[PDB]
């Protein structure tokens, strides 16, 4: 105990579709909250695998609403620095905290499987309805970092949802995801895909059609 | 002669069950060997000493108490009340006027330790502290009033009951009342007592820009060839055109 | 040293969906009062259903965590219709490392109840070359969350699924999906599998989709 006090920190991963897309930027993110008005700056150091680096971008701190301060670091990673299982840490020094706080973040570790995607038209009883739903099961994936998406004619489908990952019996994930259209467009046989990203796919990416017979 | 007045030690008006608080009769014509009169809503209290000690308080010690000392006048009232909780937010009064201070504390049941405290008026944290500190607001002005309340880390996060505080306006902000040259003159300021002071006055300022013109009530040319300004001779109550 | 402030801490739990919605099984809300001292053991219960206090509790004895702290647990038998009309159910626990008798209220989730439409989704063309295969049971439109998910066949509990956790639809309501594992051979062979779902919304509480190959 003693010197209980002072600011938290937090580190954030980069999002999945992120670290999958050579074209985005992904970026892991340092948050220090808790930071006073009387003892204001905030260091940070970043290290890749152990080393230091120095490119990180520190935005000016910005007063909360509850008074206090808040200052965040981003630092943009590497696709495969990130995908081959580096830990990228996080040192945070200010004088209201007499040891800095060090935080450190990776992807989960474990063989990386390819997830299996399955399209599954409407059930016979949901098409007395006026919204049929599509489903999108992906199982078999590990980690759980994933991406699913619906698509129809190069534009995306606004009404979808995706389930969490959930743990399988066999140590990797499966979740499912439900497209809900209009039932008169499914009956015109107009074709919807469901593309899923992930790491173990070729290209990161697959995409499963599913139109009516 | 003048009203007698109680002052508490510590002079938080409330304070957690058990804890101890000690009442002093001031009559400021310092008396010898009179007996003090205390009361507790309007009930006589068996102690007559010029002071009165709440050892270990309880629920039955809420309320207001008065005092008298010889041929001074019944106190104005004090309140306390007596909570218990993990945190109590803890003022020196709850009704105060424009530019008297305004002492806060963020007191932890059993004088335990919390770190991290924040400090609520009307719901919103308006200042924060590392370790467990008291705080106080000098300049007062209206828009101090709320409810205030606090919170602290301690093996979790606690949280204060509310409690409110009034900071009463001591008069509204000014502006002048009021053309052929020789010209006749009448001008006055914009503003006067609102609580009933007896022996308090204001003085008024008149300025421009850079260029200043005292108590002087009424502003006024010889015969013709802007701002008012508004404050108490302490120059703690500020008030501008 | 002047230790940091803090005692005990409660939590009130509610009775499982299943025991809800069957006569068969008995509901119960449980309070559960941790980071026990001690030097301060003692712990006391008052319950209130809807205002009134109840005596029908009974609480477990004081059973050490590893962290060298106690935690005590007091459980409730609650009617079914009480629990589903909306009855406030309080515990209030008592304890002198408390500056005062902590009191928790639950009660069941308000809102208008939509009743759960079940659909039984065959598995995918192509997931018929593997030799484990799925069966989706989807389960939509359902508030509030609390229900029950199974899967039978031929009388038998078929335990090898999982079943997501509930989501919250774009239109308010919840849906889940429950997937089932079964050998390819028993898909194929003719077998009927059922999913059971039990909810509050549902007429008896219950309703059941059955799935085998359509040839
Ligand atoms: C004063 O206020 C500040 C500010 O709060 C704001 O203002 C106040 C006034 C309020 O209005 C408040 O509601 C406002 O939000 C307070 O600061 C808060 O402090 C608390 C702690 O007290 C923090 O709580 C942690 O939150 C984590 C999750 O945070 C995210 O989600 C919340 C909402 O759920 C958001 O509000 C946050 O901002 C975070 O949001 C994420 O932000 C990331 C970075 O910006 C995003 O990632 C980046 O995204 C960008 C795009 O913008 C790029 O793409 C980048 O590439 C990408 O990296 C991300 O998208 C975004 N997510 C979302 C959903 O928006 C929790 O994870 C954490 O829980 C951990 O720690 C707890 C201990 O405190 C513990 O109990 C938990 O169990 C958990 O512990 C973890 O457990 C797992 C096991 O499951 C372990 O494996 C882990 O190791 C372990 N971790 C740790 C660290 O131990 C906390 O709950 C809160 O985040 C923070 N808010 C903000 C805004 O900073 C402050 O507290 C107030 N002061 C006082 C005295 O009250
Ligand atoms: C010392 O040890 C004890 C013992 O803990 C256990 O023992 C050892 C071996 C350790 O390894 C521990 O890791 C281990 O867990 C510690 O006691 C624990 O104390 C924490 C609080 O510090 C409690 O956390 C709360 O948990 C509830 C949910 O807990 C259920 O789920 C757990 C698994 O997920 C399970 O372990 C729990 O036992 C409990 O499981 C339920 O048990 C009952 C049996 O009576 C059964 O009927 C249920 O079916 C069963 N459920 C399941 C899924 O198994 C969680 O809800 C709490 O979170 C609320 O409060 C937080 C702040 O306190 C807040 O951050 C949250 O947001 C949340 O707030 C709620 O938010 C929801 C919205 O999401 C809102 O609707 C609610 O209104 C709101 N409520 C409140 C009150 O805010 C909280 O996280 C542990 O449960 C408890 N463990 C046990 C076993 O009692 C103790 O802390 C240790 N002390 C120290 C100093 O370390």
């Amino acid at each position: 105990p003693e010197l209980l006090g002072g600011p938290s920190v937090f580190l954030f991963p980069p999002k999945p579709k992120d670290t999958l897309m050579i074209s985005r930027t992904p970026e892991v993110t340092c948050v220090v909250v808790d930071v006073s008005h009387e003892d204001p700056e905030v260091k940070f150091n970043w290290y890749v695998d152990g080393v230091e680096v120095h490119n990180a971008k520190t935005k000016p701190r910005e007063e909360q609403y509850n008074s206090t301060y808040r200052v965040v670091s981003v630092l943009t990673v590497l696709h495969q620095d990130w995908l081959n299982g580096k830990e990228y840490k996080c040192k945070v020094s200010n004088k209201a905290l007499p040891a800095p706080i060090e935080k450190t973040i990776s992807k989960a570790k474990g063989q990386p499987r390819e997830p299996q995607v399955y399209t599954l038209p409407p059930s016979r009883d949901e098409l007395t309805k006026n919204q049929v739903s599509l489903t999108c099961l992906v199982k078999g994936f590990y980690p759980s970092d994933i991406a699913v998406e619906w698509e129809s004619n190069g534009q995306p489908e606004n009404n979808y949802k995706t389930t969490p990952p959930v743990l399988d019996s066999d140590g990797s994930f499966f979740l499912y995801s439900k497209l809900t259209v209009d039932k008169s467009r499914w009956q015109q046989g107009n074709v919807f895909s469901c593309s899923v990203m992930h790491e173990a796919l070729h290209n990161h990416y697959t995409q499963k059609s599913l139109s009516l017979s | 002669a003048p009203k007698a007045v109680i002052k508490l030690q510590p002079p938080w008006v409330s304070v957690f069950q058990e804890e101890s608080v000690t009442l002093h009769c001031e009559v400021p014509h310092l008396p010898g060997s009179s007996s003090t009169q205390w009361f507790l809503n309007g009930t006589a209290i068996q102690t007559s000493t010029p002071t009165y000690h709440i050892t270990s308080a309880s629920e039955d010690d809420s309320g207001e108490y008065r005092c008298q000392r010889g041929l001074s006048g019944r106190s104005d009232p004090i309140q306390l009340e007596v909570h218990r909780g993990w945190l109590l937010l803890q003022v020196s009064s709850r009704v105060l006027t424009e530019g008297e201070p305004l002492a806060l504390r963020c007191h932890a049941w059993k004088d335990k330790l919390v770190y991290n405290v924040l400090y609520y008026r009307n719901g919103k944290a308006f200042k924060f502290f590392h370790w467990n500190s008291n705080l106080t607001i000098l300049k007062t002005n209206m828009s101090h009033s709320g409810t205030y309340h606090c919170s602290g880390m301690g093996k979790r996060r606690y949280t204060s009951a509310g409690i409110s505080v009034t900071v009463k306006e001591l008069f509204p902000a000014p502006v002048l009342t009021a053309l052929l040259e020789g010209t006749p003159v009448t001008l006055s300021c914009e503003t006067k007592l609102l609580l009933q002071r007896p022996g308090l006055q204001l003085y008024f300022s008149f300025y421009m820009g850079s260029k200043t013109l005292d108590t002087s009530s009424e502003y006024q040319i010889l015969t013709a060839r802007y701002w008012c300004e508004a404050a108490t001779e302490d120059g703690n109550v500020l008030k501008r055109s």
